[PDB]
């Protein structure tokens, strides 16, 4: 989804790998979303499940986890391209964690997402409910991060333009 | 004339009788009387739902038809079809509607 970035949300630590703790058998579990919005899912549900492989509750221990910088921008394309018979689309954008306030309104990227659907559990038959969702696996920065870096004509062509000028180099 | 659809109703004018909209009350339930009065407002064309089709898999039948006009309904509790009922499918093509119009007196 390429444009101009409009509208930008806050930064909230999404849990990623929650340390799993039981006060009675003390024992470790290692469990993963599944909705196909996360890393590695499958389509089944993320509505807190019950399940455990020993039935054990489980508490998350913030001692030694793993937390990620969630925070979805929007990205409107610019209306100047737009026929009379079509319409610009607006998907939302996951930034990554090493990229913290490198999204700011005002400002073109160039995010490579992947798009997908959330499984939903209304009813007994899934019909056609899919969502729109973007799971972007690298965010770039064009005007931001990325700057037109100098070379061998920013050195001596500076230098030649002062000297051998006429009158003055302000007219 | 079989090529067109059949149930015509007949119709009955000039009634020797005709009764004010005011003077019928529980008297004169369920019996052919001529009122008259001024229409207020009318509606158009209203899709009535009369028959809805779901797709079920168990028998090789099809559920419906159904009853959910205002006339007449099927409550749940003694299916038509023998006392049955499946998995269902909403459809987007197969319902056909029945027109249907109220108006004011």
């Amino acid at each position: 989804v390429e444009g101009i970035v409009t509208k930008c949300s806050l930064v909230r630590p999404k849990v990623v790998r929650s340390v799993h703790y039981c006060p009675a058998t003390k024992k470790t579990i290692e469990r993963r979303y599944s909705d196909l919005t996360t890393l590695v899912a499958f389509p089944s549900s993320s509505v807190y499940p019950t399940k455990d492989e020993e039935n054990n509750p489980l508490e998350t221990e913030y001692g030694l986890s793993v937390y990620k910088d969630h925070q979805t921008i929007t990205i409107q394309e610019m209306p100047e391209k737009a026929p009379a018979g079509q319409l610009p689309r607006s998907v939302d954008v996951i930034l990554d964690d090493d990229l913290v306030d490198k999204a700011k309104p005002g400002d073109r990227v160039q995010v490579v997402g992947t798009y997908r659907c959330l499984p939903g559990k209304k009813g007994g038959y899934t019909s056609g409910t899919f969502r729109t969702v973007l799971i972007a696996c690298n965010v770039k920065q064009m005007s931001k991060d990325a700057q037109p870096s100098f070379s061998a004509e920013d050195i001596a062509k500076i230098k030649k333009f002062s000297k051998t000028r006429s009158k003055d180099i302000f007219d | 004339y079989d090529r067109i659809t059949n149930h015509i109703h007949v119709r009955i004018s000039h009634l020797p009788l005709v009764e004010e909209l005011r003077s019928l009350r529980q008297l004169h339930l369920n019996q052919l009387i001529r009122t008259s009065g001024v229409v207020t407002s009318c509606t158009g064309v209203l899709p009535q739902l009369s028959m809805v089709k779901y797709n079920c898999n168990k028998c090789n039948f099809v559920l419906g038809p159904f009853c959910q006009s205002q006339n007449q309904e099927v409550k749940p509790g003694s299916c038509p079809e023998c006392q049955s009922a499946g998995p269902f499918e909403v459809n987007m093509e197969e319902t056909i509607y029945q027109n249907y119009q109220r108006i004011r007196i």
